[PDB]
């Protein structure tokens, strides 16, 4: 819900033509201190039946069910967050859970088992900093797919884009105003978008930042006020 | 395309 600022940030960088410079200095835009705490490490699109399951990099798991409710299991193996359609959020546990979440918890379990045995953890080899604690963990607000990508919007404002063909990824964060690019070799770097405007960047990243703008634009216009039917 | 990248971290 910091989508508007992100759009403003992406528009800025794209309008500066970061790849159309005398000398491109992408390396000077790196800022390793801006690495995100959270991103999506795994996902399963079972949207024909039940919903979209995903794992965050801290090993927590979530499901955005088809009825637009969300269930989150923390990495403590016991803590649950349930987020209703309206955004209300309940916090609870697996040991003392309402009988009413039995179906949904069982489904989360099924998603969890599928993803431990067959999916890879994106960004598995990165060492987290002490805390990584906070804040209540993000949940999946919305997601969509294109021919080229899956688009994942988290409740802390981050927008993640996974490109299908080459396995490259963007993690965009609007508060830090930064973007993390995971390349074909799975290497990660974080850039300040404002320094990319300043020093430019390679065509590989620039094209992807242009695609990110159009995708972020699609998110804002989804069920927006101009057209609640989209 | 319907699941993410396959093969074999960390619960
Ligand atoms: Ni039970
Ligand atoms: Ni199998
Ligand atoms: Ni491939």
């Amino acid at each position: 819900c910091h989508l508007s600022d992100l759009l403003q940030q992406l528009t800025s960088v794209n309008a500066s033509k970061p790849s159309e410079r005398g000398l491109v200095r992408q390396e000077e835009a790196e800022d390793p201190a801006c690495i995100p705490i959270f991103w999506v490490s795994k996902w399963v699109d079972y949207s024909d039946k039940y919903g979209l399951g995903y794992q965050l990099c801290d090993n927590s798991v979530g499901v955005l069910f088809n009825d637009s409710t969300r269930l989150i299991l923390y990495n403590d193996g016991d803590s649950l967050q349930y987020i209703e359609r309206d955004g209300t959020e309940s916090y609870l546990t697996v040991s003392s859970h309402p009988n009413s979440l039995m179906k949904k918890i069982t489904l989360l379990n099924y998603f969890r088992n599928y993803m431990s045995e067959h999916l890879l953890k994106a960004g598995a080899n990165i060492t987290p900093r002490e805390g990584d604690e906070l804040a209540r963990l993000p949940y999946l607000r919305t997601w969509f797919r294109t021919r080229s990508a899956i688009i994942l919007h988290l409740s802390n404002g981050t927008v993640q884009i996974n490109f299908f063909q080459d396995h490259t990824k963007l993690i965009l964060c609007p508060l830090m105003a930064a973007v993390t690019y995971i390349n074909e070799k799975r290497d990660f770097q974080t850039y300040r978008l404002s320094l990319l405007e300043e020093y430019g960047c390679c065509k590989e990243l620039a094209s992807r930042l242009r695609y990110a703008r159009t995708m972020v634009d699609k998110l804002l216009s989804s069920r927006s006020a101009s057209n609640r039917l989209k | 395309l319907v699941t993410s990248t396959i093969k074999t971290d960390v619960v």
